[PDB]
């Protein structure tokens, strides 16, 4: 039997992500910008954006 | 949200498949029906992924 006669206090590190950046995107400003005609075309696609 | 999106045109002249079908000739109705099919496939795929 091998038995230890001494010891070491070891401090190790563990890194864990917990959160990511909260991002919001408006369709009408991404797909259409300031175009009202583009928005009128886009609203024919339904509730994709909600 | 899936049941709705059956009332969306997706760019066609109507969301009712029969109205497009019984109000245009075949070669012109095919594009409209294809547009509806594409939109509804996209909606169903979004549902399944979610």
């Amino acid at each position: 039997i091998a038995i230890p006669t001494n010891f070491t206090i070891s401090v190790t590190t563990e890194i864990l992500p917990v959160s990511m950046t909260k991002t919001s995107v408006d369709c009408t400003m991404y797909i259409c910008g300031d175009s009202t005609e583009c928005s009128n075309l886009l609203l024919q696609y339904g509730s994709f954006c909600t | 949200t899936l049941v709705k999106q059956l009332s969306s045109n997706f760019g066609a002249i109507s969301s009712v498949l029969n109205d497009i079908l019984s109000r245009l000739d075949p070669p012109e109705a095919e594009v409209q029906i294809d547009r509806l099919i594409t939109g509804r496939l996209q909606s169903l795929q979004t549902y399944v992924t979610q």
